[PDB]
């Protein structure tokens, strides 16, 4: 009858830029999707290996909450098999993945007047991700012929850039918050349940 | 959006002060630049400003000449240009200093025309 705390994954103070995505463990706890079901606030809202119907009358071995801030066009790339600058470089799910994903514009929040630069997301890596993997290094990138030895210049970038989340954007230029569960299944008791 | 101004047509040796205002995706908080086209010719980085970290940097024909600076509170850019040279013309636009090698970016600007006179070199 341990509540699983959604209330501090889906409402916490503080979301992460996209690189450096945060992760929450959830177990030991009874997760109630009734709030969640409920929400009229997500504008996303899909399960991959698992009927979203289903969810309060199952149980899983381990559930790891994944959140993050994105802009809306970028989404679509929070999926199993997707590409794009999020999926190759910042957040990459595992083309097998079983779990959710849920998201909803947040434009009241992380947006601001004049707009809010802070929130990052990498624009330039030598190779994609792996699958669940977080890269946080901040070496200068070569984009051109001519190695930039750690200086930036035209064709020598810092590899993060910024969003700029100003509330005049269209949507698909809006901050959306990001929550991915993970339903990871094993050969064990479970810990997390439905009730 | 984005507005750049100050351009104009000046003498060679003169001086033009030329600035940039950007909001939204125009803007990054990471590297600020200024480019340049000439015509006939293909855009060309002019320099470049990191928020920190960093140095600006600029093209090798205006080292010494060329100022580059910033006001982060304002989302502004601007360029400090003296000693002009004929081929200084060009129109100039501020932008990102990815930019270029962001398949995404499709926020460049008019641009602020610079012409240099060669009647008095
Ligand atoms: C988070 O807060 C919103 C209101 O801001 C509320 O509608 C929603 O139920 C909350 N989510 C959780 C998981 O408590």
């Amino acid at each position: 009858t341990n509540l699983c705390p959604f209330g501090e994954v889906f409402n916490a103070t503080r979301f992460a830029s996209v690189y450096a995505w945060n992760r929450k463990r959830i177990s030991n706890c009874v997760a109630d999707y009734s709030v969640l079901y409920n929400s009229a606030s997500f504008s996303t809202f899909k399960c991959y290996g698992v009927s979203p119907t289903k969810l309060n009358d199952l149980c899983f071995t381990n559930v790891y909450a994944d959140s993050f801030v994105i802009r809306g066009d970028e989404v679509r790339q929070i999926a199993p098999g997707q590409t794009g600058k999020i999926a190759d470089y910042n957040y990459k799910l595992p083309d097998d993945f079983t779990g959710c994903v849920i998201a909803w514009n947040s434009n009241n929040l992380d947006s601001k007047v004049g707009g809010n630069y802070n929130y990052l997301y990498r624009l330039f890596r030598k190779s994609n991700l792996k699958p669940f993997e977080r890269d946080i290094s901040t070496e200068i990138y070569q984009a051109g012929s001519t190695p930039c030895n750690g200086v930036e210049g035209f064709n020598c970038y810092f590899p993060l850039q910024s969003y700029g989340f100003q509330p005049t954007n269209g949507v698909g230029y809006q901050p959306y918050r990001v929550v991915v569960l993970s339903f990871e299944l094993l050969h064990a008791p479970a810990t997390v349940c439905g009730p | 959006q984005l507005v750049e101004s100050g351009g104009g047509l000046v003498q060679a040796g003169g001086s033009l002060r030329l600035s940039c205002a950007a909001t939204g995706y125009t803007w990054s908080s990471v590297c600020m630049g200024w480019f340049r086209q000439a015509p006939g010719k293909e855009r060309e980085g002019v320099a470049g400003i990191p928020s920190g970290r960093n140095r600006p940097y600029y093209a090798d024909s205006v080292k010494g000449r060329f100022t580059i600076s910033q006001d982060n509170a304002k989302n502004a850019v601007f360029l400090l240009m003296n000693s002009l040279k004929p081929e200084d013309t060009a129109i100039y636009y501020c932008a990102p200093c990815s930019a270029p090698h962001d398949p995404e970016y499709n926020y460049w600007g008019q641009g602020t025309q610079v012409t240099v006179s060669s009647a008095l070199v």
